[PDB]
């Protein structure tokens, strides 16, 4: 199938004593493989994958040379963009980046992407096109020119389109045994009594990758969403992903409703029902 | 700045049974900012060796963060997930369900 | 691997 490399960073400023919390995580698809966390002892990029783990003292020396060195930006721009705002000095605020590229099946470039946000809103993301920002605001607006006065754009573009699609594919070989590897959902079906007249039936997915997923009810083979809920997709733990939906149905009738799984990993879709 | 109360999820890594050691989950998603206090309760006690995923985030630039411990399920004990955050005005507590 | 760059803001 497709594939994506995606670098997610977090810096929160600490206005109390010292420098801004910094995280930095690295996936590959749904595998995380490496981060950094400046509250750790190491102030090492640090492997999260055995797959990571065949790059050398070279690699490790190079990953963490450069995540410091967005660390830093990141510091900086805290300070810009509290000027830029009119902020005061004493509260915290947050910066968050994040941006990678995707493949085809064919492991061709399809999709680069990178986006910044200040306090949980954008501030300035690249365009799909990779050759021009959108800035939510005015302050944006000022980066965003002086991102262009330095072709940030073009230069980003050079990394999204080479660099970063040539890391994904040495990573994916790298990892094939697990990265390559899909894991279906292991399925089930429990059967919950409210009360005398309804019960709820849920629709387990479990210990799959990647996430993404879909779950899906039908009442006599149309879809139902009256009466249902679905959880967000959440992680196992164990490196695979868990969700599950569940619909009240009248008591007796449990056997009409029919839940419908929806996976990579899976030759055709899943049909689970009560009886 | 911006507030988003944070969902909780609490369940176990594989389906529980007595006895048999498993890990228990507290998933928190969804908030802003991402200073949050997420404690495992065992029996209303708070568990002391709890350890949590690397901060990240959604496309719509919310947090997210999985907590969990290792523990062996029984008849009698129980547990919860105890969250408190700017946008909670007392900590959330959210039991786990052996099914919900 | 990450961005060789960081252009700050």
């Amino acid at each position: 199938g497709s594939h994506s490399m995606r670098y997610f960073f977090t810096s929160v400023s600490r206005p109390g004593r010292g420098e801004p919390r910094f995280i930095a995580v690295g996936y590959v698809d749904d595998t995380q493989f490496v981060r950094f966390d400046s509250d750790a002892a190491s102030q090492r990029m640090e492997p999260r994958a055995p797959w990571i783990e065949q790059e050398g003292p070279e690699y490790w020396d190079g990953e963490t040379r450069k995540v410091k060195a967005h660390s830093q930006t990141h510091r900086v721009d805290l300070g810009t963009l509290r000027g830029y705002y009119n902020q005061s000095e004493a509260g915290s605020h947050t910066v968050q980046r994040m941006y990678g590229c995707d493949v085809g099946s064919d492991w061709r470039f399809l999709r680069g992407y990178h986006q910044y946000a200040y306090d949980g809103k954008d501030y300035i993301a690249l365009k799909e096109d990779l050759r021009s920002w959108t800035a939510a605001d005015m302050a944006a607006q000022t980066t965003k020119h002086k991102w262009e006065a330095a072709h940030v754009a073009e230069q980003l573009r050079a990394y999204l389109e080479g660099t970063c699609v040539e890391w994904l594919r040495r990573y994916l070989e790298n990892g094939k045994e697990t990265l390559q590897r899909t894991d279906a959902p292991k399925t089930h079906m429990t059967h919950h009594a409210v009360s005398d007249h309804e019960a709820t039936l849920r629709c387990w997915a479990l210990s799959f990758y990647p996430a993404e997923i879909t779950l899906t009810w039908q009442r006599d083979g149309e879809d139902q969403t009256q009466d249902t809920e679905l959880v967000e997709t959440r992680p196992a733990g164990d490196g695979t992903f868990q969700k599950w939906v569940a619909v009240v149905v009248p008591s007796g009738q449990e056997q009409r409703y029919t839940c419908h799984v929806q996976h990579e990993g899976l030759p055709k879709p899943l049909t689970l029902r009560w009886e | 700045m911006i507030q988003r109360t944070p969902k909780i999820q609490v369940y176990s890594r594989h389906p529980a049974e007595n006895g048999k050691s498993n890990f228990l989950n507290c998933y928190v998603s969804g908030f802003h900012p991402s200073d949050i206090e997420v404690d495992l309760l065992k029996n209303g006690e708070r568990i002391e060796k709890v350890e949590h995923s690397d901060l990240s985030f959604s496309k719509d630039w919310s947090f997210y963060l999985l907590y969990y411990t290792e523990f062996t399920p029984t008849e009698k004990d129980e547990y919860a997930c105890r969250v408190n955050h700017v946008t909670l005005s007392q900590p959330k507590i959210v039991k786990w369900d052996r099914d919900m | 691997g990450v961005w060789i760059r960081t252009p700050t803001a």
